[PDB]
C-alpha cells in the first residue's frame, strides 16, 4: 500500500552532509553551514530552513521561507501534533585510510539556540566539551577504522504525550516558542579523537546523515502552521516574485 | 534415392498457416528431401528474443578528483530559482536510451508494440585513496510534468527521497537498479509514439573528494551497462521508427 | 570500511502502546492510512466566481490549485506519480438569490482538458435549487483508457473523465473535493520543499 | 511503500553473468520496485526468433500468354553450346535471397553463424482457359561448379531429372518445396563469407498455351514466397555483412 | 470472414471516428481505431472476354465481445439523425450545445 | 464458388476475460442491455416555453 | 459532406455518416472495445480467378 | 576493470611484405562494440586472475595448422583459416594508481 503512513515516514532522507577537517578540534559539534548537522532537532517536524529574499522596491524586500522537509517531516505538516521513534542513520564517506571516532549523544529539552531576525541557529559556543560535557548523556561511539555507519534509534521521549509539528516555521526572534516545543532533543556529533588522514588522501570526511522516523502516530487533520499549507515552486529567475496565499476567507 | 519430384492433384481448401498469413488453394504438390538430417553443427547455445537482455555500455562516464566543471558539483541543500538546477553527472532518457545500444532497435524491426523493465548497472572503479558518494535514482515521467515536481528542482533531501541506491568509492565496486516497467500506456509504440518516457539520473551526494596536489590528478571512471527484462513484443507492422 | 550497525537509546517499551494509550486519552481517533484523507473533503477555493450560462470546466480551477498544494489531494500528489479512480465535489453557494431567478445547478461529463466548445452538454447529468439545497455535490466515475494516468502528460486529451460546471445565473462558490472510494496515487517518490512565512522587510 | 533507497556493503565477488558477459566486483548494492506487477497487456501472442520462418512475398513473377520474350521459352530438348544455354522464368541465388526479404537480415545482426532449410512456395493463379506446365526444382552449387555440370547445361531430360516439382495452371494452385540445409560448410558465415551457395531455378516444361486472338491477352502471375525452417543462429559479433 | 480482436496498447478506444476530422482536428480520428485491414491484390484479376473484367467485393461490418464505457457521445455535438430534406437545396436542422 | 470460411489474427485470450478486467480498472460499470438505457433519464429540451 | 448553398458568399457543410448498426451504437458512449469482424465477399462466377 | 571479449572469425589485421600485425584501429570501442560478444569483466580489487576457456568453434570440423608460418600480404590465407576467432582485450575502466 503505497499512503500508509508507516512506509511513507519510512521512506529514507539525507538532511546533511557535513565536512569533517583534519583541523576540526575535538568535544566540538562540527559546525560548517550546510545548516545545523552537529546539533539535530531530532524532532519529527522539519528544522532547517532557507530564506529566498527578492526584491521590490529599493525600500522594501520580500523574504520567503524555503524549508526543505524530508519525507517524514513532508507529511508531519498536515498535523498539528506528532509522535514517534525518529531513526537516523549516519554515513562517513571516507576511506580505509582514514581513522578516527566519532560521538553521537542525545540531550533532552531545549536546543541551545541563537536566534535571528528572521532565522534561528544553533549556539555552537554553548556546545563544547567543556561547557556540555556528554558523559551522563546516551551516546555511541563510531570508530572509522571498525565501522563506517551506525543507525540511531531515538524513542520518543518529552513529558507531553504529543509534540507540536511547528518546527522552524515563521521561528525568528520574536517567534521561537513553537520551534522548542516540537522536537523534544537533539543529536550531537562532537569527534571524539582528531580526525587523521595521511597527505596521500584528503582532510576532509563527508558525513552523511539520513532520517526517517517509526511507530508514527499523528493527531489532529490540520497543520499547525499559520499559514495554508503551500508547496514553495522555484521561480523562472532569481529574481521572479512567488505566490503567497493568505488565510482571508470572503 | 527416386521420384526426385512431384506430381498433380490435390485436396479442397487449404491453410498451413506458417505463423502469420494463410493462403488458400487446393492443398499443395511438394517435395521435401526423402527424410532429411541435420547433417550440421548446432550445439553451441541457441540464444532467443532474450537478446534484449543483453547488458550493453550505455555510457562511460569518468569522474575526475579536480573539482571544476559540474561534474563534481555535489547535491545542493537547496533550490530556490530554475537558474540554479540541481546538477548531475549524466542523464538518461529510457527507455529508448537502452533501445539504440548494443543495436537492439534493429533487432525488434517490424515489431509494434513491446513492454519490460529497463535494468542497469553501474560499475565503479576509483583508486584506494579517493573517497566520495553518489546516490542513484530514477523518476517517472520527471521532463513530462509541471517543473516543480521534478527531480531536479527539488531540495537535497528531496532528490535524496526518490528512488535510488546509494554507491561509495569505497565499499561497493558495483551497483544494480531496475526500473520497473512505468508505462501508464499498455505497451510501447515501437513506430510512432515518442516513445519519450522518464529520463533517469547519477546526483553526488557528496564532492569527489581526492588528494590536494595537482599534476598527479585522481580518477575514479564508471562502466553504465543497461539491458531489458520483463520483455513483451507483440503486434508486428512493415513500419518502424528511425527517429 | 563496511560494517555498520544499529542502536536504540533508552529503554524500550511497545512504542505502539505507548502510542495507542496516548491517542486513548488525546485523540480519539487514530490515523494510519493517507488515502483515507482522499475521502475527506476540503475546501480548494473559499470563493469561485462565474458568470450565467457559461460551461465551466473544473479543470480551469483544478490546474490551479493541483499546483498550490492546499488541500490534501494537491498536497499530497507531489508524493507520488500517478492516480486512479473518481472525484467528488461539493459546491456550496453562496450566491445571493432574487426571487425574479430561478437560479439552479447543473454539472456534466466530458473528456479530461476538453474545451467547452468541443463537447455535447448530454450524457449523465446532475442538478441543484441553491434556494432549497445550498449543496451540489456530485462524483465523477473513472471513465478511462488507461488503468492509471500520470499528473501533466504529453498531449493525452480525453483519455479519461472531468467535469463541467453551469448555471443560469452568474454565481459564486466555495468548492470542496476528495476522490471517490477508488481514487488512490501511485509510485511515490521525493518530496518538494514546503514554504514559510513572508513578511517584506526594509534592508 | 518505505526504504526508499540502498545502502553500502556487500559479498566477495560475483557473477550475475546476464546471458554473455560477467563482471566480478563485491556483490552488488541495487533496489527493485518492492515486489513489481505486471500492471500491462501481455496476452496477445508472445513470437520468438521464428521471424525467420515467417512466409515473404520474395518476389512475384508475371507469364504472358503473349509468346515473345523468353519467358515462355520452354526447355529445350537439346543443348548442343553455351550459347544456347536453357531458359528460365526466373532464378534465385539462395539463402541470401530469403535473407534479404522481410527485413530478415537486420535481425539475426550480430550473429556469426546460421543453419537451416529454405521452405519455398508458390502460388499460381491463371485463368479457366489457360493451359501449361512449369517443372520447379532447385540444384546445390549449380553456379559454383563445372559449367558442364549445370543443369542449364544439361537436356531437357537431365533438368527433370533434378529434385523439383510439377505446376500446370489448371489442377494445383500452389505448390511448395524444400530446399535442406546443403551447406558442406558446418554453418554459415552471416559476416564475411559470400554466402553465395546455389541457385534456384524454375523452368517451363511447356509453353504456356493461350487462345490466339489478340487484344486480350492470357496471364497467369504467380507469387513466390519464402522462409527458413530448422534455423540455426548461434554465436554473436559486433560485425555484420552489409553486401 | 476475419475476426479483428482487440489490441490498441490502450484499454479502451475513442469513440469520436470520422466526426469533425480534418486538417486540424485529426486527432481522436487515429485514437479511435487501433489499426486498419488493407485489401491488396497478390495476383493480377483473370476474366476471359467472355464475361465482365470487373469484379464487386462486399464487405460486412460487426462487432462481437463489445464492451462500451461512460454513457455518452464523444462527439462536440449532442447526437442527431440526419434527416433527408426533401430538395438537395433545403436547409437542415443543426442542434447546438447552449442552454437557457 | 461457395466455400467460405473463418480466420481469428493474433493469439486468443477470452475476450470477455481482458474486458471485464480493463472495465475493473477504467469503468466500473458494465452495460450490456439497451433496455437500461430505457430507465435512464435524459434532457430533450433545456427549455420548454408554456403559458 | 452535404453542402448547400446560403448566399454567394458562403455555403453550409453538413457532415453525413452512413454507421453501421455496431457503429451506430458506439456512437452513445465515449470510448469502447471489441472484437471487430469483417466477411469479405467476392461476388463473381467461377471464370474468375485471383 | 579489464574486459575480454571473444569475436570469431577473421581477424582485422594489416598484413606486412614479411609479416602480419593487428589492425588496433579496427578494433576499438567504437568500431568494435562488444556489447553482444562473450565476455569477463575482471576488476583488479577483487580478483587478480580469470581463467577462460574457450570451446571449439569454427563452423568447420577441423582448421588448420599453418598458423603464421610463411604468412605475409601475397599469402595471408591459411592464417585465417587456423584460429576460428579472437580474444581481446580492452580496458573498461581506466587504470587507477597512486604515485606511491
Amino acid at each position: 500500500d503505497e499512503m500508509a503512513i508507516g512506509y511513507v515516514c519510512g521512506n529514507p532522507a539525507v538532511k546533511h552532509v557535513l565536512t569533517w577537517k583534519t583541523t576540526d578540534a575535538i568535544q566540538k559539534p562540527i559546525a560548517n553551514g550546510d545548516d545545523w548537522g552537529g546539533v539535530i532537532p531530532v524532532g519529527m517536524p522539519c528544522y532547517s530552513k532557507s530564506i529566498r529574499t527578492i526584491k521590490i522596491s529599493e525600500t522594501e524586500n520580500r523574504e520567503t521561507e524555503v524549508i526543505d522537509a524530508a519525507p517524514c517531516e513532508y507529511v508531519a505538516n498536515m498535523f498539528s501534533y506528532w509522535r514517534a521513534t525518529m531513526c537516523y542513520r549516519i554515513t562517513v564517506v571516507k576511506t580505509a585510510f582514514h581513522t578516527g571516532r566519532l560521538e553521537i549523544f542525545f540531550e533532552p529539552g531545549v536546543i541551545p539556540v541563537k536566534p535571528t531576525v528572521n532565522n534561528i541557529g544553533p549556539d555552537q559556543d554553548q556546545l563544547t566539551g567543556a561547557v556540555a560535557p556528554s558523559d551522563n548523556n546516551y551516546k555511541y561511539i563510531l570508530d572509522l577504522t571498525n565501522d563506517t555507519e551506525v543507525t540511531i534509534r531515538v524513542p520518543f521521549v518529552s513529558n507531553k504525550m504529543f509534540l507540536k509539528t511547528a518546527g522552524i516555521y515563521g521561528a525568528n526572534s520574536e517567534n521561537n516558542w513553537n520551534f522548542h516545543e516540537s522536537f523534544s532533543g537533539f543529536l550531537c556529533i562532537r569527534p571524539v579523537t582528531k580526525l587523521m588522514a595521511p597527505d596521500t588522501v584528503s582532510d576532509n570526511v563527508s558525513i552523511v546523515v539520513w532520517k526517517w522516523a517509526e511507530d508514527v502516530v499523528v493527531v489532529e487533520p490540520k497543520p499547525l502552521t499559520s499559514g495554508p499549507t503551500q508547496v514553495y515552486r522555484p521561480p523562472p529567475t532569481a529574481s521572479a516574485a512567488v505566490e503567497v496565499l493568505n488565510v482571508e476567507l470572503q | 534415392e527416386l521420384a526426385s519430384s512431384t506430381s498433380e492433384n490435390s485436396v479442397e481448401t487449404q491453410e498451413i498457416t506458417t505463423f502469420h498469413d494463410v493462403e488458400t488453394p487446393n492443398r499443395i504438390d511438394t517435395p521435401m528431401a526423402q527424410d532429411t538430417s541435420s547433417a550440421r553443427n548446432m550445439d553451441d547455445t541457441h540464444s532467443i528474443i532474450q537478446f534484449l537482455q543483453r547488458p550493453v555500455l550505455i555510457d562511460n562516464i569518468e569522474i575526475i578528483a579536480g573539482t571544476t566543471a559540474d561534474a563534481n558539483k555535489p547535491l545542493s541543500r537547496y533550490v530556490l530559482d530554475q537558474q540554479n538546477s540541481q546538477k548531475y553527472v549524466r542523464s538518461w532518457t529510457l527507455p529508448s536510451t537502452v533501445l539504440k545500444a548494443g543495436g537492439k532497435a534493429q533487432k525488434l524491426a517490424n515489431f509494434k508494440y513491446l513492454r519490460c523493465d529497463v535494468q542497469v548497472k553501474l560499475v565503479l572503479n576509483a583508486n584506494p585513496f579517493v573517497a566520495g558518494r553518489m546516490y542513484l535514482a530514477y523518476s517517472p515521467y520527471d521532463d513530462k510534468v509541471d517543473t516543480a515536481r521534478s527531480v531536479l528542482q527539488t531540495s537535497r533531501a528531496g532528490v535524496t527521497g526518490y528512488p535510488g541506491v546509494e554507491l561509495d568509492f569505497q565499499l561497493d565496486n558495483s551497483v544494480e537498479m531496475t526500473i520497473p516497467y512505468a508505462s501508464f500506456q499498455e505497451a510501447y509504440d515501437l513506430v510512432t509514439g515518442t516513445e519519450d518516457f522518464v529520463q533517469l539520473y547519477l546526483f553526488p551526494i557528496t564532492p569527489v573528494l581526492g588528494p590536494k596536489s595537482e599534476s598527479e590528478s585522481s580518477k575514479v571512471d564508471i562502466s553504465v551497462y543497461m539491458w531489458l527484462s520483463n520483455i513483451s513484443l507483440v503486434i508486428p507492422t512493415y513500419r518502424m521508427n528511425p527517429d | 570500511k563496511t560494517n555498520e550497525n544499529v542502536i536504540s537509546f533508552f529503554d524500550s517499551t511497545d512504542a505502539e502502546t505507548q502510542n495507542h494509550d496516548v491517542l486513548m486519552k488525546g485523540c480519539g481517533e487514530f490515523i494510519v492510512n493517507l488515502r483515507t484523507l482522499l475521502r475527506t473533503f476540503r475546501t480548494i477555493t473559499d470563493n469561485w466566481i462565474l458568470q450565467a450560462n457559461t460551461k465551466t470546466p473544473i479543470t480551469d480551477l483544478t490546474n490551479t490549485t493541483d499546483a498550490q498544494g492546499r488541500d490534501y489531494m494537491s498536497y499530497l500528489s507531489y508524493l507520488y506519480r500517478f492516480y486512479r479512480g473518481g472525484r467528488r465535489y461539493k459546491f456550496f453557494n453562496t450566491t445571493p438569490l432574487k426571487q425574479s431567478q430561478t437560479c439552479y445547478i447543473r454539472s456534466f461529463l466530458m473528456p479530461r482538458n476538453y474545451s467547452a466548445d468541443e463537447i455535447n452538454v448530454d450524457g449523465p447529468s446532475h442538478i441543484t435549487y441553491p434556494v432549497i439545497n445550498p449543496v451540489h455535490e456530485v462524483e465523477v466515475p473513472f471513465y478511462s483508457q488507461y488503468r492509471k494516468i500520470p499528473i501533466a502528460s504529453t498531449s493525452d486529451k480525453g483519455y479519461d473523465s472531468s467535469l463541467m460546471y453551469f448555471s443560469n445565473t452568474s454565481t459564486t462558490q466555495i468548492v470542496a473535493r476528495a476522490g471517490n472510494d477508488d481514487f488512490t496515487f501511485g509510485w511515490m517518490i521525493g518530496p518538494p520543499q514546503l514554504q514559510g512565512e513572508t513578511r517584506s522587510v526594509v534592508p
